[PDB]
């Protein structure tokens, strides 16, 4: 027959903090077994205030974000503000739900500021199931993301650890460890690695390189 | 998933998990399963989280424009009744979708129960998901109408944590409500394993 | 896996990745590819892992019975034969996919053989699932009665190629030369990748883990 | 298009100082068959822009007549506008998703070479509407055989020559040739440059067999 | 594959193509599909390759015993049976014809077809998956009583026309002449291919 | 799965039906009503697909309704099966047909009482006495057996009886409550359920 | 699948002169769970040790088959067995089921009899060989599993940090798969003792 | 579908099995016991295909006992668990298997009281309480709930009691009675059987 | 099928075998596959009976209304283009290759294929199941400049030379000739075939 879907790898994390979001992914982009292009980052700015991270089949992903662009733009002319980091992910929910019976193969993790300037991630499956959390990872990686983030953010199955605070450095070193350990095992994460910072300030991306087999 | 509600004189309460499961691997385990549609609307969730989700929130959209309407808000009876018709329009689609209605109109204390089939049907108790077979055994093993606050409260925090223990995909926190009178009260949102510690004393 | 073989004037020489994936995870980052069978005949094996391990010491064990038997320097062409009925008598269910090379008394040899048990003699080849990436740099590249350094250099550049282009394939590439005076196993001749170093340090204060028993048994 | 009837196979593209080039080979294979042996995969969509395509000829010939349409709406206007070669890519990842989601796909692989404002484009469209930039492109059995070359050249020598180009290109052909079972030894040279696009003629690259004498 | 064979007075003239593939991919593109079976007895390989391969080890073992067990050089028509009861007795599980030609005292120059376990001879015979777009032109082009020289041109058109127009066929030529003195083994490479019309 | 019964008398009709809502391995409910009011003398029993039979009976049932505010009169229990077949055939070659299996009894001034029974096929047949779900293979020979047309309501709820018995001794499903009513010139009259 | 089956998750780790492996304790199918205390590690010696994660027919098969091996070898050798050795008996004990294979991933972890030296591997469902310096891992939560090692493990760890770094390893992992836990069992292998630790992991 | 409990004790192993024997939807039997005497202080409980488990469960039986005839004494309960364990997992990867869910309780005399679980698959685990059968999915909750390692046997049956009064009230199937018997230092003794 | 058309100076040349196949039953021994489609351009059937002459009726009728409207011939390349359109427009429903070949005043003597909705303009062309089986001819004995009594043979004997080999193939040899002056309809019968190798 013809298959609609490819599959094309790609992991995206995001991570909050108290005036700061992170969302991170791998630069590769692939299909069967070759890579398509080493230069291939997944995190997208969509405002000011709050950026997109999208992997899976790359032509879902690609039309989504073009979607979401449009959207947004309506949005402002028709409401005269910008749409808020809750509010893409509230949209976001519908847009892949009226995809329920021909979804879009995707995982999407928003990343931004709420109205307090407060850090924000909102993980979504496929079909538009979503919430806020601290932390989330989604991808052909995202099992080997989570754990770890788990007990050093969450931490879980400690005994007198005294619960420090998430701080941007810290969170830093944590997204550029759990990759550096995913590019190791799965075979769809490498090239390198884009991490982007949401403040008050804005947007800041940053790149630091990862294996290129 | 598992989810629990029942009633007793002094209202009804409601527990559910907090796991998402996305095959064999945990996605989310503060995964929130109740919806707080208006101040005395109560709505559980178990099966496809997204659509879960979207058809309750969209019973809570419709909920409220009943009471814009009206502007004498919505019976249980009917709310319940509409996420039927709801899940009845979308037939043999493959939504998976169940969900429990709790809530307090003039009728007194509401509990019902609505499938993604359309089934709806009303009664003192309910239960759903993957561990609701273990949930039953805990509930039926210690129930009568007779029951205080505290008790009750025992009782659903019991019945989600004993049904965690055996579900392969049940676990997270025990979410609880007392749906009083004058409206729900969120009582606890207990860690699940340190309660099954607590039991084995 | 990318394996591959090269005939030059001296002699041959195979190549090979240290990649192992158990489904698409890197189970092995530095597992063995390049095989013994006699101290002059080696053999590249790419497919299911512990299917070109069992045929290839199998191979190697009625290769040494042999010589021995027989009292002479093993051939590449009954390593070849003996290979390939064997394969074939199992109607490519051991999935197998091996390259041969070696040195006889009628010189230096290169062989392909497929698990289904055809073969093949050729002054170049490449098998697995990076053989595209390696032919590509040989069609290339390769003329014939080559130096072996102008040898050896083309066939790391070969597996190179394999490694960078091919999701199964990666590590370090390891390389076989075989003389007619000898046979030296350059087990990871290059080395593309490197991340060792890191800024992370994630220890634990004994006492951090809950335990509920503990139980000490004195040796 | 539910299965494809005459189809082509890998095109190439790379870019170099001053413009970019593409290669494909001039057959229409029938399943195996070698059907048309001397038939263009390649087109000329404006001065800037120029695309060669894998995959289903009737859907390429399809699209080679609606782009080719669109060009001309565009000259009749005359405002100064002319579409980029990232807006023709743009649109034909819009045109291979929109087809595809209507389960009636356009089975082609394309690579769109162009030349605007000082800077050389190169862009990867597939039938599924996977987009992309990148220095090289190989489609098909390419991805395999000849993007592993680029890539190890490109790797040494960021930037080449026209010159170096062309000679990289042949030598590509050359593997593809050999290796692939569905090609042929008739091919043509696309370039996108300052003054525009030039087809060049049927070109064999060279073959050596003399490898044929080596089993024994 | 493409391969062929042609009967003359004083022998026979057997050739292929050079290629092997699997699904669209070639992986080798120079490999010899003439096996001898005994001295002056050569078959054609199409077909699955491991096979065709299998085929040919256990014909040329049996005709070496056979060979010898007579005291004399084995027959055309015994080593074309013995090809032809191996594709017989496994033609569910074998999957290839044999083009078996060759030369001996009593009969000749000989050309035999296999497919499928059956046994014809033939003044020519081709075979493989590029037979098909040939079986116009050796209809048409096939005169008999042709010379060496003349047989020797036939096979070569024939295989050159069918390899431009089959995928599945590709590379260079492999010529053998078998004759009472011998056999003579030349190879046609790709700049002295004979050509036609191309587009 | 489910089980539904009725004799009808020389001027009644005695109906039953179990109270277990089922869902895979557990008891959902004790004390489900499969009985809908159509009419002050019809009732309509439905059984089969889970979503299915609710909508459907409330269908036909707010129809029947609909025709008395109409009409200021009830449909006949004979007009009101022939409605309700009609509906079930319709949706029969449709993209989405109704799994129900029902049984409707009721009492008319002229013709007297009245019991029908249907198919999910929409096969409509009027019979002294039927039962639908796997139940009826185990019952239908003990109707059959003691059944007499001039049966009276006490040697009929005793008939039933005899009937239900059967359902606990040798139906592999537990069943152990059944709503029980009889219809006559007075209309409805709930009776003492059946437990054991 | 037919390893989701029953689920399970096996690790070892390597330390200065010492050895750690870790099991869950689960036993369950699919649905639900049946033993808290079911065991997965067997010693195959004094210092020697085999965890197996799979099937737990094959699982219990696969050990009492090798324990008939072993025993064998060691009254027939006049030895206790090297640790290669135990994984090259392990490998063709499976690969005799190539065509119906065993459904289960051993670990073996321990110290070389004699020459002191730590020893760590895994394999296949069918017998191949992966030895490493640092860590394996089997089960269910395999990539769960791999994301934790790859980021807490250490060159030359003392066994008071080992436990505690292969216990985080194996608690976060199984946190995270829904066929894993029930309790996490812990043996350190060192020259002068074992030590054996069950953790307070999470009961959902 | 059938149903099987074990509960174990300080110095004693509680179990129990329902008595019916169905076939599609009917009971043909109100008496079938499914447990089988091994030793005089081993029982097996067997459920699962219906020609299948009688035939395997006899096979280790008749070989227990043919243990004791050549010995003079009998297997000790973990032997006999692991002897048929051995047995079901060699038919495992065989061209007949036997799907088989069995309950093994016995008394040992240094040991004491034991109860194991076996799987169709063969995987065997020893449990303080275990249950077989789709009842186990609503009792075992149950057990979790009120299990202490010290419970007297007075309390036991009382347990076995409120596990079994949920098969009644929860579960779709019709299990009106049980086999209820005690292993002990003593041996096995039938115990008044549990009807409802 | 077996279907052929040939172009030379003055014009065109249109060949096709006379068969028409159901499973291994020939159900018309004498169908003609060459129906016009305007008064010099011709075009070649093959494929599916209905479908085929579904889209000759179609493509006759627009030509007929274009020519009107144009007051004009209808140019070769027009004829073609409308073929070829509603052969790609339902190309999963349709299953049928036409080869389009005529005259017009101004391009002369054209011949087009247009086989699954491509377009493409050749010397000569061939189509249909029996094509395969005279690939290897036509490329032998094909030159450029051909008289059209030579075009007329060619077709001829390339048709002969399938019929014979291909099971879905057989009958008569339908020919016309398309020039300037008119539209030459012949038929060669089966006395009349040119003879070769049969054996
Ligand atoms: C427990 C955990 C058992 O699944 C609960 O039922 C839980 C319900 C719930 C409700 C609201 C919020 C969170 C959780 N269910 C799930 O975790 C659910 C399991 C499920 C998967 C597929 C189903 O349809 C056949 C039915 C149930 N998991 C999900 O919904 C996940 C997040 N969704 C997906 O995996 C999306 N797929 C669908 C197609 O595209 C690929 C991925
Ligand atoms: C490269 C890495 C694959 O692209 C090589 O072919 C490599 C060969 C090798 C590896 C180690 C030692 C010598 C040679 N192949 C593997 O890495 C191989 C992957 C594979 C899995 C399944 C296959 O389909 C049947 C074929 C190849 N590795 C393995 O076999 C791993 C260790 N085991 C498994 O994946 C489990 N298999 C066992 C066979 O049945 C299917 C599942
Ligand atoms: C021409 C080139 C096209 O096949 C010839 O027939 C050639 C003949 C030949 C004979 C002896 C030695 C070398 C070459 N045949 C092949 O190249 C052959 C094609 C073939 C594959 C599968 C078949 O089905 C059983 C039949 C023919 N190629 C191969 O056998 C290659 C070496 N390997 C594979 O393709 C592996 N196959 C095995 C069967 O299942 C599909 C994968
Ligand atoms: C040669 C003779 C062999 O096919 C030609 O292709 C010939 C061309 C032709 C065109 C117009 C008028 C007459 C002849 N085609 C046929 O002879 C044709 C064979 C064919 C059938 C089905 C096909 O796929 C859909 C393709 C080709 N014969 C017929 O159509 C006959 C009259 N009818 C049937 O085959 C009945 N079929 C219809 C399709 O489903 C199965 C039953
Ligand atoms: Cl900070
Ligand atoms: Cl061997
Ligand atoms: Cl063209
Ligand atoms: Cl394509
Ligand atoms: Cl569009
Ligand atoms: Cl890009
Ligand atoms: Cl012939
Ligand atoms: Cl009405
Ligand atoms: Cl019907
Ligand atoms: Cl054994
Ligand atoms: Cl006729
Ligand atoms: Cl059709
Ligand atoms: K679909
Ligand atoms: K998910
Ligand atoms: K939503
Ligand atoms: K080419
Ligand atoms: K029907
Ligand atoms: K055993
Ligand atoms: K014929």
């Amino acid at each position: 027959r013809f298959s609609p879907y490819a599959f094309n790898g790609g992991t995206v994390l995001a991570i909050a903090g108290e005036d700061f979001s992170i969302v991170a992914s791998d630069t590769r982009l692939s299909e069967g077994f070759s890579i398509h292009t080493r230069d291939s980052p997944k995190c997208y700015k969509l405002t000011d205030k709050t950026v997109i991270g999208c992997s899976g089949f790359h032509g879902d992903c690609l039309t989504l974000t073009k979607i979401i662009e449009a959207r947004l733009k309506m949005y402002k002319h028709s409401n005269n503000k910008a749409m808020t980091t809750g509010a893409i992910a509230a949209m976001l929910s519908t847009i892949l739900y009226s995809r329920r019976f021909f979804p879009y193969y995707v995982y999407n993790i928003i990343g931004g500021l709420d109205e307090e300037g407060k850090g924000a991630v909102y993980s979504f499956d496929p079909v538009g199931s979503y919430q806020r959390d601290s932390f989330k990872a989604g991808g052909s990686a995202s099992a080997m993301l989570q754990p770890l983030l788990d007990n050093q953010v969450g931490f879980k199955n400690m005994q007198n650890v005294e619960h420090v605070p998430l701080t941007l450095d810290r969170a830093m070193r944590l997204v550029k460890d759990v990759f550096i350990s995913a590019a190791e095992r799965d075979v769809y994460t490498g090239d390198a690695l884009r991490i982007c910072i949401v403040t008050k300030e804005g947007i800041r991306e940053e790149t630091v390189p990862l294996r290129k087999d | 998933t598992t989810t629990l509600a029942f009633k007793f004189q002094h209202g009804v309460i409601v527990a559910v998990d907090s796991r998402a499961t996305a095959g064999s691997y945990i996605s989310s385990l503060r995964m929130n399963k109740v919806i707080e549609i208006n101040p005395y609307l109560l709505g559980t969730m178990s099966g496809c989280a997204a659509d879960c989700q979207y058809w309750e929130r969209l019973l809570a959209k419709e909920c409220r424009l009943y009471y814009l309407r009206n502007g004498e808000r919505i019976s249980v009876s009917a709310a319940s009744k509409l996420l039927s018709n709801m899940m009845l329009q979308y037939r043999g689609m493959g939504l998976s979708m169940g969900s429990m209605i709790c809530g307090w109109d003039k009728k007194g204390p509401g509990l019902y129960y609505v499938d993604d089939n359309g089934t709806r049907l009303s009664g003192q108790m309910f239960s759903t998901g993957s561990g609701n077979t273990y949930a039953y055994g805990v509930m039926d093993s210690g129930y009568r109408q007779d029951l205080s606050p505290e008790e009750a409260y025992d009782l659903g925090r019991r019945a989600i944590a004993y049904a965690t223990h055996r579900d392969n995909y049940s676990g997270g926190v025990v979410n609880m409500y007392h749906m009083k009178e004058d409206g729900w009260v969120k009582v606890e949102s207990s860690d699940v394993s340190d309660l099954l510690y607590k039991y084995g004393e | 896996t990318t394996i591959a073989g090269l005939v030059f004037r001296d002699g041959v020489i195979l190549g090979a990745d240290t990649r192992a994936t158990n489904d698409s995870v890197v189970a092995d980052k530095s597992c063995e590819k390049i095989h013994f069978i006699a101290p002059k005949i080696y053999c590249c094996g790419a497919g299911v892992a512990a299917d070109t391990e069992m045929t290839t010491r199998m191979a190697a064990s009625k290769m040494e019975l042999h010589a021995l038997s027989t009292g002479r320097e093993p051939r590449v062409a009954t390593v070849t034969r003996i290979l390939r009925q064997t394969l074939f008598r199992y109607q490519g269910h051991v999935g197998a996919s091996l390259v041969v090379g070696g040195v006889d008394l009628n010189g230096p040899q290169l062989y392909e053989v497929h698990p289904h048990g055809s073969y093949s003699r050729l002054p170049f080849t490449a098998l697995g699932s990076g053989q595209g990436a390696a032919v590509a740099l040989l069609e290339d590249r390769f003329q014939p009665n080559m130096t072996l350094e102008a040898a050896q250099e083309l066939l790391v550049e070969a597996i190179t190629a394999g490694i960078l282009s091919d999701l199964g394939s990666g590590g370090n590439v390891d390389a076989c030369v075989i003389t007619a005076g000898g046979a030296k196993l350059q087990r990871a001749l290059s080395t593309p990748t490197e991340p060792v170093q890191r800024a992370g340090r994630y220890r634990f204060a004994p006492g951090t883990t809950p335990v509920l028993t503990r139980e000490v048994r004195p040796l | 298009t539910q299965n494809p009837m005459v189809t082509g196979t890998s095109v190439l593209g790379v870019k170099f100082d001053g413009g970019v080039v593409i290669a494909a080979d001039m057959l229409g294979s029938y399943g195996s068959l070698a059907r048309f042996r001397n038939i263009s995969r390649i087109m000329r969509v404006n001065d800037s822009t120029m695309l060669g395509a894998s995959g289903d000829y009737a859907d390429f010939q399809y699209l080679k007549q609606v782009l080719g349409q669109m060009v001309i709406d565009e000259e009749l206007l005359g405002d100064g506008h002319s579409y980029s070669p990232r807006a023709i890519h743009s649109w034909l990842t819009r045109a291979m998703y929109s087809r595809r989601s209507k389960m009636n796909p356009l089975w082609n692989t394309m690579v769109i070479g162009g030349y605007a404002d000082g800077e050389s484009f190169l862009g990867y469209v597939d039938m599924l509407g996977v987009a992309y930039e990148a220095p090289s492109l190989a489609t098909g059995y390419g991805a395999y055989l000849a993007q592993p070359l680029l890539r190890e050249v490109l790797e040494k020598q960021p930037v080449l020559s026209q010159t170096e180009a062309r000679e990289l290109v042949e030598r590509c052909m050359r593997v593809l040739y050999y290796r692939d079972a569905r090609s042929y030894n008739r091919f043509q040279i696309a370039t996108v440059t300052e003054k525009g696009v030039e087809i060049e003629g049927p070109l064999s690259a060279q073959t050596n067999w003399d490898i044929a004498h080596m089993i024994s | 594959t493409t391969i062929m064979a042609v009967e003359f007075d004083g022998g026979v003239v057997v050739g292929s193509d050079s290629r092997v593939s699997a699904g669209t991919a070639v992986v080798n593109r120079v490999f010899d599909k003439l096996s001898p079976l005994h001295q002056r007895i050569f078959c054609a390989l199409s077909g699955s390759a491991a096979d065709a391969q299998a085929i040919a080890d256990m014909a040329a073992y049996q005709l070496e015993l056979h060979g010898l067990e007579l005291e004399e050089p084995p027959l055309v028509l015994a080593a074309a049976n013995v090809v032809k009861n191996i594709s017989y007795k496994y033609r569910e599980d074998l999957l290839a014809h044999l083009i078996v030609a060759g030369w001996d005292q009593r009969e000749g120059g000989q050309v035999y077809g296999t497919m499928g376990g059956m046994l014809i001879r033939q003044p020519f015979t081709i075979g493989g998956s590029g037979s098909s777009y040939i079986y116009g032109y050796v209809d048409a082009a096939y005169k008999p009583g042709m010379t060496p020289e003349e047989c020797r041109r036939f096979t070569t058109n024939a295989i050159t026309l069918a390899m431009n127009r089959d995928g599945s066929s590709g590379g260079v030529i492999y010529l053998v002449t078998i004759t009472a003195a011998g056999v003579d083994h030349r190879v046609i490479l790709g700049d002295e291919l004979p050509k036609f019309y191309d587009e | 799965m489910e089980y539904l019964i009725g004799i009808q008398g020389p001027d009644y009709v005695l109906v039953a039906s179990d109270r277990v809502a089922a869902s895979n391995i557990v008891q959902m409910k004790d004390d489900h009503d499969k009985m809908f009011k159509m009419s002050e003398k019809i009732l309509l029993l439905c059984v089969g697909e889970a979503g299915d039979t609710v909508q459907f009976a409330e269908y036909i049932q707010k129809n029947v309704q609909l025709y008395k505010m109409r009409n200021g009169y009830e449909l006949s229990p004979t007009a009101a099966a022939n409605f309700t077949r009609r509906n079930l055939a319709d949706c029969l070659r449709s993209r989405t047909p109704y799994h129900v299996n029902l049984l409707l009894a009721g009492y008319d001034e002229h013709e007297g009482p009245a019991l029908y029974y249907m198919d999910y096929l929409a096969a409509l047949a009027k019979a002294p006495f039927a039962a639908h779900g796997y139940g009826a293979f185990l019952t239908l020979s003990i109707l059959d057996r003691y059944y007499t047309p001039t049966i009276s309501r006490e040697r009929a709820v005793e008939l039933l009886r005899k009937c239900l018995e059967e359902l606990q001794k040798r139906f592999i499903l537990n069943l152990p409550t059944f709503s029980v009513r009889v219809i006559d010139k007075d209309g409805i009259h709930n009776l003492e359920n059946i437990a054991f | 699948s037919i390893m989701s089956y029953n689920g399970g998750a096996v690790m070892a780790m390597k330390g200065k002169n010492c050895v750690a492996i870790a099991a869950d304790r689960r036993f369950g199918i699919q649905a639900q769970m049946v033993t808290t205390d079911f065991q997965k590690i067997f010693p195959m010696g004094d210092r020697l040790y085999i965890g197996l994660a799979g099937l737990a027919t094959d699982v219990q098969t696969v050990a009492q088959r090798l324990k008939f091996r072993l025993n064998l070898y060691e009254l027939k050798e006049g030895r206790q067995i090297k640790p290669y050795t135990l994984m090259s008996m392990v490998a063709n004990l499976l690969y005799e089921k190539r065509f119906g294979p065993y459904y289960t991933e051993p670990v073996i972890a321990g110290l070389d009899p004699k020459t002191f030296k730590p020893f760590i591997c895994s394999l296949d469902l069918i017998g191949c060989p992966m030895v490493t310096d640092d860590f394996v891992v089997s089960g269910t939560c395999s990539e769960q599993m791999y994301g934790m090692c790859e980021s807490l493990w250490e060159p030359n760890m003392d066994p008071e940090h080992l436990f505690e770094t292969i216990s985080q390893a194996m608690l976060n992992a199984v946190d995270r798969d829904a066929v894993s836990g029930m309790g996490v069992i812990v043996h350190v292998i060192e020259k002068d003792k074992i030590t054996t630790r069950t953790l307070k992991a999470r009961m959902d």
